[PDB]
């Protein structure tokens, strides 16, 4: 693996899970994002790291909050962000 | 004496660490033994340094400029038969 050394997993549940897997597999470490109500959630556990993002938001905008999840990304060390499906996948404002 | 610390200690002495071997040996070793059990304390918040941790509490570590860990105690494990006890971390969210 060449310019990708690790790897924010920008999404929750199965598919942060799977992309989690696929990162491993190729030595490649990981970070993972969680709301206030995913504390529980064992995608979590699953990674290499993990941290909290949408703080105070409404459930399902906080995997929205573009802005902080690249500050995350940024103090993470994150070469690149994988979005999974939902949520940021689709979203330009974010892939710009 | 100088080789006597090298090799008492895991490696090749700065010229300080000497002074303090030859003023203090006794607790200069200790100090030594003590360090590579637990790594570099002095850059722990005093209140954790002399209290350790809340249940539920987190808090973050500066190991060098811009190394921080995220730190979060959730549970401590019951006792076992010699008294040994697993303690429940989240080390940078990532349960250890």
């Amino acid at each position: 693996m060449n310019r990708i050394k690790k790897v924010l997993v920008a999404n929750r549940g199965e598919i942060a899970i799977r992309v989690m897997r696929a990162c491993t597999e190729l030595k490649i470490k990981t970070v993972a994002i969680y709301s206030q109500e995913d504390t529980g959630s064992f995608h979590r556990y699953k990674s290499d790291e993990a941290y909290l993002v949408g703080a105070g938001k409404k459930p399902i905008d906080a995997y929205l909050d573009i802005e902080n999840i690249i500050e995350i990304a940024k103090e993470s060390g994150a070469d690149a962000i994988h979005p999974g499906y939902g949520f940021l996948s689709e979203n330009i404002e974010f892939a710009r | 004496v100088k080789a006597e610390l090298k090799e008492k200690m895991g490696y090749e002495p700065t010229e300080k660490d000497v002074i303090s071997y030859i003023l203090y040996p006794k607790v200069f070793l200790d100090y030594q033994e003590m360090i590579n059990k637990y790594g570099d304390v002095t850059v722990l918040d005093t209140p954790t340094f002399y209290k350790g941790m809340r249940l539920g509490e987190t808090i973050e570590v500066e190991l060098e400029k811009g190394k921080i860990l995220l730190i979060k105690l959730n549970s401590i494990g019951e006792p076992i038969a010699d008294g040994t006890r697993v303690i429940y971390f989240e080390l940078n969210g990532q349960p250890r």
